[PDB]
């Protein structure tokens, strides 16, 4: 068969995975432009939301290292690839959990809609990535609404999980911090609920 | 915006480290049970941001200024950044951070004994060139004791994320220095069962590069996963 | 007063590194022309100085105190002083110096650009325990580049000089690190013809000796002269 | 045949062996107790002396950078071993070259008398080592002084020297200091008048 | 009362057999799913007690004699306790157990249908001497299955207790016989991955130690973690 | 790298432990001097205590065949190394689990309290040894008294366990035998509540 | 390490390098065009000079077999890189030493001061490689002016030189040739003397 060049292989972020990608975080100086957890300014269009979770190990313990990356549609359910600060919207941002507190916040807006390749509709999702000291590869996942059963329920992925049981792991739930609409992403990595991952 | 035009070599997951390795201990509880779920590719995972426009500090490479002189060995670290089909990746993103030359972390967390350098910080960022070259100028960072085994020692490395022109491209890893004796001892190092890929981790001295009376260099090249067009979909 | 007890085995002057080696620049104008004329032991060269009574401070083996912390690699440096006949060199002096973690040493002639350390002098003595053993505790030294050929870089040493019991057996040398890449460029290392002989120069991870989350050390054994009994004289 | 171990390969001491060796001229700090250039106190038996020399490479050129050993018998002809600083006469001393001047001193007594192994009579010598930068391994030598012909005529190991022009070298030129009974002692590395080493 | 001035070389767990070894499947639910943690050495585990002072029976380390005489084959087992270092360990205790000539154990729960030998118990007990020499006289115990997999069979063992200087020390093992065929199929040797470290496990034939017309002799040494003086601590 | 004589492999004690251990226990004659489970004499000063536990597997079943050896200090934070049936108080002891009831028994003293090598002071604590089929190789623990809870919460080696709760597996619950002070022991080698075990 | 594809290794010149490099010399018709020995034509600005000189073995004998390049900066510290037989000035030549005189000339202007790496003006000199039969690569060395002295202390490649002895062997002898100005620059291979050669 065919081989081509091997892929470097990954390797754990390790514990101090902030000084590198979450600076303010790492309770260090940032730099000009840093890529955070605000991908929407209040001026872009679609439904304003905040989102919010933890993180929970196989013991049902709180991960206070973790970091996380997004990638999202806009409103339009457009990708917008071109990251800049001066965007009203972008489509990439990060996140990590507090060392005390242990919870992760983003600031975005509600997903538009888009097709997969064979041209079906896939429910609104946020794709997210998590790694972490311990986690030697990172954990691919995906954050869907449950204001959105009627989209959930064709999704093409979310019916890729043989088992319903598990598709509910990948739901938000939505509440309201300050009277703002917020949803509620926990993930566990391992044990009971554990978080459904992906391969692609 | 961007545009489903693309697909991704499968990852080899027997290539790259298993998510259960017990000698690296935190391992244990942070490893999932079930299955992954495997996914054909879509538009969500053949995207990924570009970093093109975002304003870089002209210092952002260089750990030698971007924080007096630091303490420690002044080296380069500089490579290519290519596709398992041998293609440069231009335009990438690459993050890198590291410890001292103690082997002490810029972090609340770090308790190790070793001081700080009052003149270094530990971080860095370059986008790749058209031909897909980055380069960074910092210390030699020194190895580490960790609280894993009784006496465990991480072999000097740098880490490294690099983004690629997908979210089903982006990477984290860590580069260790040619003929360090503390390689095959680390637990994380063996977190990957084949010796081949623990080659593909190590950085090669490169006389070539180095500037004489000044710094060494060290070689470091990147393969991130081969992208291809669609075809017959 | 010393007596004329013993005889000392032989040097090999194939073994060490020959007076005239030309990619070490220096040394061209700094050998002899002329055979060295062999002389017969006699109490002239068969007796030296017995350090036992010299007042040692109590950090002259410890360079981490004995100039706030250095910064760099926290490494103990032991071993045992024998002689060719695999006998213990007991009270014996054992002197080294050194570089800081930047390859800068403590010399007003050294102008490198890495700056020096603060709280690090470099100078270490140890006298030999009954069972032939030293140690020191340190920092590992960076290389550094020198006016030899344009690009020519010292891989990391530490100089030690070693009495012995006669001026017969007095040396002085440099011990290097296990696995640095440095090490086959050198053309000091390279002085020695024989790899079997610089292997004997390369210090061994010695992760037995090492302190857990604090330093590792490094074993370096020395092999002096063998001594013997005069007989049938 | 029978081979023992190994001994461990010489390396030169390099240009800063000041630094481990001759702390004063490193031009650093020293410490409570220091092998150095005065082997004998104004209070010890026999005829004080002060050496002094300088070293010249294959060019005829100054060494700046040489670090030297001595060994001599007391004025009575016995070595004294046990090094102390109380010693009114220590066997054991160590100089070096000035950066400038480049100039050894050493502040001694004339040596006595020692018989060879077969029980003959050596004229009075000083044994030296000398180290530097681009020495490989430390050169053997002998001072002899040039008031002893008597002796020197008679050394067994002068004597070995097969040209009588070679053994001239190594005869220290009497001369004064402040009125001080001085011998100097040039070291020609190579070329014209080479100094004579040995091996042993 | 007991002093803290040694410290013991970290254990090699991955020498020493895993605590999930599944063909063992007794190992399966007596096995910690979490990792240990690792503590520095304290007073608490660098010391242990000494039995000099314990009052040994005259036969306690001679099973031919210290319950007629066993049917069985007469042999001597005899070895010494070294640590890592290859120091001796003198006056330390040594417990063994084991079966008869049949593979019958003198214990309630063994109900294999060889008989038990009425002049003969299966323990033994004994000091080392000044040189870390120990002696056993005892019959060689047979091979007995177990109900592990549906045709398990233990080769021929003695079981062996070592005290050692310390709690860190303390060690539990099996001595196996040279040339048993059933050594490579057993479950238990195969609970160690490294097959070098089985052979640590195997008595050899020892003609030089047997008693002509007598008895046969077996050599087994044993090694303890080895122990150094504190340093720079 | 050096490598030393590696270290003699470890092998499961077997189900007959009991016969080169514990030979009251496992049924047979015992000789003059035996290691057992009074570490104490009744004259011997310090609180005498009376400690008791089980062992379950991770079904939760009880492990009948354990053998376990403690070391502790005595009243005075002391360790009595000298192993001897006349003292009034042994630092060393031996248990084994009943093949009925399958509990164990200890008759000691509240050790005393001793210093780490950092000499920070250790909460009174037993260094406790498990032994059995099964087990290729000992497990090493701790008891810690819940009447110390100070010193408990001081401790530099409790407090070497990330997760809290992982604590309270190493603390004994006080209580009363026959208006005797006792502390229970449960010993979990896998699963739910799984006792913590260390390596050193 | 890294290693790159080995340089082709050089080989001597021989002693018929004139027949490909030096036509009029070879005693061969030349073409068209030819590197020669004028690097400035009459009306080229700057000071014209007349650059000549021998070359000695190790014996002191001359070596009337060699050929030189050099490679100048023009008047105003300026390199000329576009050879062209038309400029008035080229900073390339080629001149070769007479099998009878032995001696090789060069017609050119005095140099331009250019700096160095570091923005450190070089004093005036000429960069020249010499190949002849029995140099197995080609010897580099520089050519500086004595009357250019105030410069030439300066100079951070001179002053690269230790031995300040060896400096004066760099340093072209003003002189005058039919009233004209020129310059003697011998080059001594081998012992006495020894002209000092580069690498870079
Ligand atoms: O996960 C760990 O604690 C080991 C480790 C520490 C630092 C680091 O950068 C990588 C891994
Ligand atoms: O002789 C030299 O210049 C090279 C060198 C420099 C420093 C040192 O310590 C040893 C050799
Ligand atoms: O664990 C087991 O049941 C097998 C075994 C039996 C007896 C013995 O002595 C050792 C292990
Ligand atoms: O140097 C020599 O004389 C041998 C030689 C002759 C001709 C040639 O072209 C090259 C080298
Ligand atoms: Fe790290
Ligand atoms: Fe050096
Ligand atoms: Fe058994």
């Amino acid at each position: 068969p065919i081989e081509l060049l091997p892929e470097t292989p990954s390797q754990t972020a390790g514990p101090y995975v902030h000084i590198g990608l979450a600076l303010e975080a790492a309770g260090n100086p940032t730099r000009d432009q840093e890529i955070w957890n605000r991908l929407a300014k209040p001026d872009a269009p679609g439904e304003h939301i905040l989102l919010l979770g933890q993180v929970y190990d196989g013991n049902g313990h709180l991960v206070r290292d973790s970091f996380l990356e997004v990638w999202q549609a806009d409103a339009n359910g457009e990708y917008q690839d071109a990251y800049n600060l001066e965007n009203a919207f972008n489509s990439f941002g990060r996140t990590a959990t507090t060392f005390d507190a242990g919870e992760w916040t983003l600031h975005t807006v509600k997903p538009g809609v888009v097709n997969n390749a064979a041209g079906v509709p896939m429910a609104p999702h946020i794709n997210i990535s998590l790694f972490a000291r311990g986690i030697n590869i990172h954990l691919h996942t995906r954050l869907y609404f449950d204001d959105e059963a009627q989209a959930n329920a064709k999704c093409p992925v979310l019916n890729l999980i043989e088992q319903p049981q598990r598709r509910e792991t990948l739901i938000a739930k939505r509440c309201e911090v300050d009277g703002k609409t917020a949803y509620r992403f926990d993930i566990r990595i391992q044990g009971e609920g554990e978080t459904v991952f992906f391969d692609f | 915006p961007a545009q489903d035009n693309s697909r991704f070599v499968i990852r080899d997951r027997n290539w790259h480290p298993k998510a259960l390795t017990p000698d690296y201990k935190t391992s244990i509880a942070r490893s999932p049970r079930q299955a992954l779920v495997s996914i054909p590719q879509s538009i969500s995972e053949t995207t990924g941001p570009n970093f093109s426009h975002l304003g870089f500090g002209a210092h952002d490479h260089d750990l030698l200024l971007n924080f007096g002189l630091p303490i420690g060995e002044r080296i380069i670290v500089a490579g290519r950044v290519v596709d398992q089909y041998g293609k440069p990746v231009p335009n990438t993103l690459v993050e890198m951070w590291q410890a001292n030359a103690g082997g002490r972390y810029r972090h609340k967390n770090d308790r190790y004994l070793a001081p700080l350098d009052p003149n270094f910080g530990g971080v860095g960022r370059c986008l790749t060139d058209s031909d897909g070259y980055y380069s960074f100028r910092t210390i030699k960072p020194g190895p580490y004791p960790w609280r894993n085994g009784p006496n465990d020692w991480r072999p000097a490395h740098i880490h490294f994320g690099i983004s690629g022109p997908s979210i089903a491209t982006k990477l984290i890893t860590q580069l260790y220095f040619e003929g360090d004796p503390l390689i095959p001892m680390c637990p994380i190092v063996k977190s990957i069962a084949n010796p081949e890929a623990v080659q593909q981790l190590i950085a090669k001295l490169d006389m070539n590069n180095a500037n004489p009376m000044d710094c060494l260099a060290y070689r470091f090249d990147i393969v991130l996963r081969g992208q291809r067009k669609t075809h017959f979909e």
